């Protein structure tokens, strides 16, 4: 019983591909300093501003 | 215990419960193992590890 | 999913093999009570 | 009705038990080198009870012998190498009194009540007819039809076929669980001389009887006649020591027409010499008794839980009250049946057998069995001693007169091996704590197998498997 | 036997017309079953072309499409404006006595709260997207489970078709739930009989047969129900609705203001009147709690009459709660409007429909 | 009140125990639902005077007067020998120690002397909501609105009707089915037939408070402590 | 509705005979540990196909998606429905 | 009551193992309700998307979805061959 209501609930969860675009990693190295670069996560555009 | 006669009274009724016996009952704290091995053992999670 | 299936196909054999043999016992068990039943018709008078 | 009730508001006094203590005269005991007890209590007085008490009952029978108990009962009477019937019959009208020859699982006693001048006449009658008894075979050919139709009438009182058939389910493969008389086919033709005469001699030895007098009688003319009768008696081989188990189980027989339905619940305990003997008295007391006549005053809580259920309007929050129409329970009676080595304490139910398909027995035993688990747990104070008390009581009741005084003595004298003193019971019965009497309740009550005998309307009275399943709870 | 069917249940004959409410209940509890099962075989839950095939297939290229959604959307209003009458009509003639009845139909109300939520869901509007983006909000201040239970509720961080397939599947299944509960309601109805303008106890002679005369009753309410229904469908068929329901939804972009449907105000009043949010979700179970009548249980109760002055405290409720639901809907532009919205949630939450005999009592 | 003399020789108030009526406790319990939440709790009340206050008849002092009455009744038995007819008294009878009078049945006729001001606001209210209510217009007494319920049935209620006589049930069962005749049409009876607030006599709390005490008894006498 | 009817008629059995409630026994809960044990078997006899025969009932041209401009080389029904098929293609 | 929940409803002792293929049915009757209402709330009906969103999402998108699927198809053929069994013998 245990088990299987674990497992119908995990039927539930988010799925492996939202899983992968949940975390995405930026390089803050090739920013310098007082620039803003825009990029992409989640179709919602970033600025990552140097302040 | 709450210093009032605010219940009414019938010929019969008393005594009366769906749990088990009144006046036949164990310490409340008899079950405090009981309730943690349970909490303990029911609240995980289990994945098959599918990639 | 081919080694995850079979993994899991052992793992629920084996329980589900757990339970049938428990409640196998436990039927046979309770079954004792009407199996071994007698009976005994008290007799008419008969010339 | 336009009458008020002040009993409802009034303030009433209550009695409380005080305990009345008369001492009487020691039972004297003395034995002969052969091992024949001799018991008396003197008493002044001008009529007295003189008896034979033997320890051999139809215990000891094998379902080829079985009824051999009562047919030597019949048997002794039917004359001696001296006198005959009709010479025997000649002495006890001349000494005015009558022969009782009673006949039990274990014990048997012939006895008479006399004059204190007819004591060795009435002996030496009890003597000639129980050592010199002829049992010729046509005679035992002629009492067949006399205990047949014995086994007829005896047959229609339900009380004692509700017992036997508590005791044939509670053991089964033992003697102690078979009928005193015996199938109609031992009656009729199996039971022969030969097993009369092997039973007697099995039997009635030494060291398993006992003279007892009770009243006006004198201890040391008792032990004279005793050595002169019965000095001679064989030292054989010990009572047969093995073990009675208990089936726990069920018998029930079917009797629509029949206007009562009669419930004996039993449950097994320890023998009758076992250190538990007296907590289990209190426990009996304490279960107590309850007849229709009493209406709601019922004076245990056993009683009550299963009274009050039939005038308990039955109203709830979701569903349409459900009262009774009137009390059905004719009566209820805890019991105790002790053995040298084994027992069974219950409690036997008279009720109507109600509406086909009702609730009257689901609920009745549903809140018996709910009681006896109660008391597993805990008892209170007040009816502690009240068990106590009323133990006390009954005990004193049991002695109204020779005849139930001689009966009380021979039956402790083939126990216990001797008298206890009523002063010494008193003195071990207040010594009884609550907390050992909950855990004998425990011991005995509590998850363990009934025994179950049910005569009348079966397609009311829960089956054996559903009582098995009342003796626990879920959170206890 | 057609007499055994005049004579299988009578009724008093102080039924009102008031007393065809749950009938018309059921009459649109029926429409709302078949339009929408006419609409879930032209439906696909996804954020893609679900706002798509509402306004673009089904309305457009079915012959008559656009009267099954009318009738769906002013069924489901018409079905609550129904509900509420009735509830206000069985706290009037103090209908708790009926404790079956009552409190399967506080079962029935939850149901078809839940039903109406989950549907207006399922529109892909900005309405519906951001409606469901407070309710999941508020589940968020849950102790010790608020974000695994919410991820598990949406599927993930943000609304998405899976979202959408929840949503549709437990859109059809609840109503045939909420049928199973209709007819246990009717079953214990018929069990204890109806209450009519007084309560009575009644011998068969003074009794009548149900059928057909409160049958044919039922029809001539039901008839007059449906032209009034009907004069919203064709004239009126966005008059409980929100425009702003008729833009497709952009996550990224948030409505000026986020107005549920006119039948949850009341429950949306208790969480703006307070700060907590925990305080305010353990305030919203209790209340949904102290609808019901499970307590006492093994405690003796006893329900006696009503009077004049429970009717005027329950008209003053009715007031107080549509009072509330306007003020909770103004107070995002109006801050000084929140003293008479605590001021209107307070009375409501203060308000006794069974007057309890232990009022009364005396000390040891 | 008609009880009123009796009441004046025994030490005790002629005056209708309907005032003196008061809030001992903040919090009412056990909590009752279907209240709305604060509501459940008690600590804000709503009552229009008229309830039953069964609760406060398990009282030293209620049962001091009935016993005072009934110890009345026994000494007259004792001088005249007439027992028999002394406790068979309808208990609409002055005497009977179990003799209860609505609030109505003496506020046209009370001495109103003694009577604080908002004793004085108790009679004008009881007699106004009386005629709100317009059951005398039925041609009903209150008691006739004692009824029973199917579920959740109230049991004293059910024995005090048993306990009626004959005679009285039957004519109970008539107004009541004459008010439900009426009822059909929203009609009222002649304006002649108008029930007189003296006439709305309180037949049935007698044999009420009777029940009520009756099944109290038992408990007050336990056999054991944990006994049915 | 099933359920109702039967026990409004009760079972069976192995012989028919019509039965007095002493030769009767109660359901609970010897019949519902009966229904457990045959259950948890027959699961073991299900879990069997589910994990290691998964495709056994089934036809592989339904891995194929549908083209409605290709009809397959045999069109066959489910096994439990073949039956009825046959109905149909025994009467011309 | 266990009392009255035990003689609720009696029957027969003579119901050998082969009256249990109504439970049986009952098992298989709840496995594939519940398999196919998780099935259902991941599915899209359309010619474009149907076919794909069973082997492309539900097969493996979810950490079982290959397993309820499984359990709905095998569950369906073993209650068809439960049900044969259970008319056999009522015949
Ligand atoms: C907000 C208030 C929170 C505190 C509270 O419960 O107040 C109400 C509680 C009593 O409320 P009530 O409505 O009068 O209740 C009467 C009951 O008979 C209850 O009367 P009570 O005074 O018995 O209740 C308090 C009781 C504890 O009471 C209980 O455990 C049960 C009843 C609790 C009250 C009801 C629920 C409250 C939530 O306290 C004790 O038992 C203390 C030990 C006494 C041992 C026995 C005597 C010595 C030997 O205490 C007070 O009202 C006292 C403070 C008053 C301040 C304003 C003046
Ligand atoms: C997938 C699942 C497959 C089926 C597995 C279950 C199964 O085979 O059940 C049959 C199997 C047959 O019982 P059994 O093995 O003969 O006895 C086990 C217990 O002794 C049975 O104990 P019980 O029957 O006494 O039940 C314990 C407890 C029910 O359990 C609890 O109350 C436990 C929770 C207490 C706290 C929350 C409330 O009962 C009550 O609460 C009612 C007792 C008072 C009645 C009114 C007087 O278990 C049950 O039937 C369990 C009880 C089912 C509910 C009715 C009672
Ligand atoms: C030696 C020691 C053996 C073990 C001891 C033993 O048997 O203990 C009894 C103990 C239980 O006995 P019981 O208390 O009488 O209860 C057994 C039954 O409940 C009750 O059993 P029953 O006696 O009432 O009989 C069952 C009855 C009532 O029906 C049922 O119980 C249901 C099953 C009926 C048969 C199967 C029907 C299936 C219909 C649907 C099929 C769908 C297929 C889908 C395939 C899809 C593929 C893609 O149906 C039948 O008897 C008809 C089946 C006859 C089978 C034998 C036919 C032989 C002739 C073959 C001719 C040539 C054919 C072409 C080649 O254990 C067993 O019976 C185990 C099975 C033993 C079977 C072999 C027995 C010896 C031969
Ligand atoms: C919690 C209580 C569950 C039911 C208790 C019960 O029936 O116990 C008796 C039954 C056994 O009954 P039984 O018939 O073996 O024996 C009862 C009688 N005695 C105790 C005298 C032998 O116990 C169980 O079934 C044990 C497991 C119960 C389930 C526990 C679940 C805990 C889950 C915690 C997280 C959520
Ligand atoms: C303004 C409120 C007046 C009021 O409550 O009066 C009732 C009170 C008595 O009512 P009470 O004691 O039943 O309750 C008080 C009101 N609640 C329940 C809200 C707490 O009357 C008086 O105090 C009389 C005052 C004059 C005589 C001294
Ligand atoms: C099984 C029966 C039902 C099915 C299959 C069903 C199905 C649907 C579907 C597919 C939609 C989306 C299409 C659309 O929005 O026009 C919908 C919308 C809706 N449903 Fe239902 N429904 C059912 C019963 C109910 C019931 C009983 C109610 C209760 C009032 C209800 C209330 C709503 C609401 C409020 C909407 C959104 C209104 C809107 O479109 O603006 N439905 N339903
Ligand atoms: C789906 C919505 C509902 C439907 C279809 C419905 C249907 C009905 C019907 C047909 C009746 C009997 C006829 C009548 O008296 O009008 C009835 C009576 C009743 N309903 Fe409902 N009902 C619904 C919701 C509710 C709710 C939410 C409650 C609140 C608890 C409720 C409480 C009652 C009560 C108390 C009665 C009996 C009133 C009396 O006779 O005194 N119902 N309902
Ligand atoms: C979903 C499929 C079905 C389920 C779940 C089901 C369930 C049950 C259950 C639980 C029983 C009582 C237990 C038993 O005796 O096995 C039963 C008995 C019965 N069923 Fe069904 N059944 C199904 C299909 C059928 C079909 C198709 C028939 C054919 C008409 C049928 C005819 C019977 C008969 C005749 C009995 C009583 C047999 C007897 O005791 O003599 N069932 N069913
Ligand atoms: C409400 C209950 C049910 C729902 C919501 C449901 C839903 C679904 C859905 C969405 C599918 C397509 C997904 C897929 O093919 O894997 C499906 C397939 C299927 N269902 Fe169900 N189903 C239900 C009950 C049943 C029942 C009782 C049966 C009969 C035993 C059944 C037999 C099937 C079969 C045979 C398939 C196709 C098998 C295959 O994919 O090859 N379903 N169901
Ligand atoms: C109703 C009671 C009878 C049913 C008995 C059958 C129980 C299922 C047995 C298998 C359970 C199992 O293997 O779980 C272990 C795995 C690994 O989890 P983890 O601890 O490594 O995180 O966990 C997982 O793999 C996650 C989900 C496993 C799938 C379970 C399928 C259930 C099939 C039910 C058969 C009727």
């Amino acid at each position: 019983t245990r088990v299987t209501v674990v497992y119908l609930m995990s039927q539930f969860m988010p799925s492996k591909s939202s899983l992968a675009l949940a975390n995405i990693e930026v390089d803050i190295g090739d920013i310098p300093e007082g620039k803003t670069v825009t990029i992409m996560w989640q179709g919602k555009p970033v600025f990552l501003r140097k302040r | 215990i709450v210093n009032r006669s605010t219940f009414f009274v019938v010929k019969g009724h008393k005594n009366k419960g769906l749990i088990g016996i009144a006046g036949a009952r164990h310490n409340p704290l008899v079950w405090l193992p009981t309730l943690a091995l349970g909490g303990v053992w029911a609240w995980r999670w289990a994945s098959a590890g599918t990639i | 999913w081919w080694d995850e299936r079979k993994l899991l196909g052992y793992k629920t054999i084996a329980t589900l093999a757990v339970i049938a043999v428990s409640s196998g016992y436990y039927n046979r068990f309770l079954s004792g009570l009407w199996r071994s039943r007698r009976l005994a018709f008290r007799p008419f008078n008969y010339s | 009705m336009t009458t008020p009730s002040l009993s409802s508001i009034l303030r009433h006094t209550r009695p409380i038990f005080k305990e009345t203590l008369r001492a009487a005269r020691p039972t004297l005991q003395n034995a002969l080198p052969n091992g024949f007890r001799i018991a008396s209590e003197s008493k002044d007085g001008d009529t007295c009870t003189v008896g034979v008490w033997i320890d051999a009952g139809s215990r000891w029978e094998t379902e080829k012998n079985n009824g051999v108990a009562h047919f030597l009962e019949h048997m002794n009477f039917k004359g001696t190498g001296k006198r005959s019937r009709q010479d025997i019959e000649f002495g006890m009208e001349k000494m005015g009194a009558h022969l009782n020859a009673y006949t039990s699982r274990e014990h048997t006693c012939y006895y008479v009540k006399c004059f204190k001048k007819d004591v060795p006449e009435a002996v030496d009658i009890l003597a000639d007819i129980l050592l010199n008894s002829k049992r010729t075979e046509q005679d035992l050919d002629a009492e067949r039809q006399t205990i047949v139709q014995e086994k007829e009438d005896v047959e229609a009182r339900i009380d004692e076929v509700l017992m036997d058939h508590l005791h044939s389910a509670a053991f089964e493969g033992s003697g102690l669980g078979l009928s005193i008389l015996g199938p109609l086919e031992n009656i009729q033709k199996s039971i022969t001389k030969g097993m009369i005469d092997d039973f007697v001699k099995t039997h009635y030895t030494g060291p398993r009887m006992a003279l007892v007098g009770s009243g006006a009688v004198d201890h040391g003319q008792l032990c004279d006649l005793a050595s002169k009768y019965f000095g001679a008696l064989p030292t054989g081989q010990p009572k047969p020591s093995g073990f009675t188990r208990f089936l726990g189980g069920d018998k029930r027989e079917t009797n629509q027409l029949n206007p009562l339905t009669h419930v004996a619940v039993a449950f097994q305990t320890p023998g009758i010499s076992h250190p538990d003997a007296i907590k289990i008295k209190v426990l009996e007391q304490l279960l107590g008794s309850y007849s229709r006549d009493k209406g709601e005053a019922a004076y245990s809580c056993f009683a009550r839980a299963i009274v009050m259920d039939f005038y308990d309007p039955k109203v709830g929050q979701f569903f349409r009250p459900n009262k009774a129409g009137h009390n059905p329970i004719h009566s209820l009676n805890a019991f105790w049946a002790p053995y040298s080595d084994v027992g069974l304490l219950g409690f036997y139910a008279i009720a109507e057998p109600g509406k086909s398909y009702g609730h009257e027995w689901e609920n009745i035993l549903h809140y018996a069995m709910r009681e006896l688990i109660r008391v597993s747990r805990n008892i209170s104070e007040e009816e502690f001693e009240r068990a106590k008390n009323q133990l006390k009581l009954q005990t004193m009741l049991q002695l109204d007169g020779t005849t139930n005084i001689a009966d009380d003595i021979g039956r402790q004298v083939l126990s216990f091996g001797a008298r206890v003193p009523l002063a010494s019971f008193f003195e071990q019965l207040d010594a009884i704590s609550r907390e050992d009497l909950i855990r004998v309740a425990h011991e005995y009550f509590y998850d363990k197998d009934p025994v179950v005998a049910v005569i009348g309307d079966t397609d009311n009275v829960p089956e054996y498997d559903a009582l098995r399943a009342v003796t626990y709870s879920v959170d206890l | 036997n057609k007499i055994s069917l005049y004579r299988s249940y009578s009724t008093t004959i102080l039924l009102s017309p008031a007393y065809s409410l749950g009938f018309c209940a059921s009459i649109f509890i029926v429409i709302q079953i078949i339009s929408g099962y006419i609409l879930a075989s032209n439906y696909i839950a996804s954020t893609n072309e679900s706002f798509n095939i509402i306004h673009n297939v089904i309305m457009r290229e079915l012959d008559t499409g656009w009267l099954i959604r009318f009738n769906h959307i002013n069924g489901c209003a018409f079905l609550f404006i129904v509900i509420y009458m009735h509830i206000y009509r069985s706290l009037y003639h103090n209908s708790i006595t009926k404790t079956s009845v009552w409190i399967v139909g506080i079962i029935m109300y939850i149901l078809i709260c839940g039903i109406a939520f989950t549907g207006y869901s399922l529109v892909y509007g900005q309405m519906s997207l951001w409606a469901i983006v407070v309710i999941c909000s508020l589940v968020t201040a849950i102790p010790f489970i608020g974000n695994k239970l919410l991820i598990l509720i949406w599927g993930g961080n943000i609304v998405s078709s899976v979202t959408l397939q929840r949503i549709f599947c437990i859109h059809y299944l609840l109503p045939l739930l909420l049928i199973l509960f209709i007819i246990i309601h009717l079953y214990n109805l018929h069990n204890v009989n109806s209450t009519g303008d007084n309560y009575f106890i009644n011998n068969r002679y003074d009794r009548i047969n149900f059928y057909p005369l409160l049958l044919i009753r039922d029809v001539f309410i039901g008839s007059n129900i449906l032209i009034i229904y009907n004069i919203f469908v064709y004239y009126y068929s966005d008059l409980f609705g929100h425009p702003d329901n008729y833009v497709p939804a952009n996550p990224l972009v948030t409505p000026s203001e986020i107005m549920p449907e006119f039948y949850l105000l009341p429950f949306y009043a208790l969480i703006r009147a307070i700060p907590h949010k925990v305080l305010g979700i353990i305030i919203m179970v209790l209340f949904l709690l102290s609808l019901t009548n499970l307590y006492p249980i093994y405690f003796i109760r006893f329900y006696n009459n009503i009077n004049i002055l429970q009717r005027s405290l329950l008209l003053l409720l009715l007031l107080d709660l549509v009072i509330a639901s306007k003020l909770c809907l103004l107070i995002n532009h109006y801050e000084s409007f929140y003293l008479l919205l605590i001021l209107s949630i307070l009375c409501v939450l203060s308000h006794h429909i069974y007057n309890t005999s232990f009022n009364f009592s005396n000390s040891i | 009140m008609n009880d009123a003399p009796i009441l004046a020789k025994l030490g005790l108030s002629k005056v209708n125990t309907y005032y003196f009526q008061r809030r001992k406790h903040i919090f009412a319990l056990p909590i009752t639902i279907p209240n709305f939440p604060l509501a459940a709790l008690g600590i804000f009340r709503s009552t229009d005077m008229f309830e039953e206050r069964t609760l406060e008849r398990y009282s030293r002092d209620e049962r001091e007067k009935t016993l005072g009455k009934a110890a009345l009744l026994l000494k007259e038995a004792k001088e005249k020998g007439n027992y028999s007819e002394l406790v068979r008294l309808d208990p609409t009878d002055p005497r009977h120690p179990y003799y209860f009078e609505h609030p109505w049945q003496s506020a046209l006729k009370m001495d109103t002397v003694s009577l604080t001001p908002y004793q004085q606001y108790l009679r004008w209210h009881c007699l106004t909501y009386r005629a709100m209510h317009e059951w005398d217009r039925q041609g009903l007494l209150y008691d006739d609105l004692m009824q029973p319920k199917a579920l959740a049935t109230d049991p004293f209620l059910e024995e005090a009707i048993l306990r009626l006589p004959y005679n009285q049930r039957v004519e109970r069962e008539r107004r009541l089915s004459r008010a439900y005749d009426l009822a059909l049409r929203r009609e009222y009876l002649p304006d002649e037939d108008c029930i007189h607030p003296e006439d709305d006599v309180a037949y049935l709390h007698p044999y009420y408070h009777m029940v009520v005490d009756e099944h109290r008894e038992q408990h007050e006498n336990p056999v054991d402590v944990y006994s049915r």
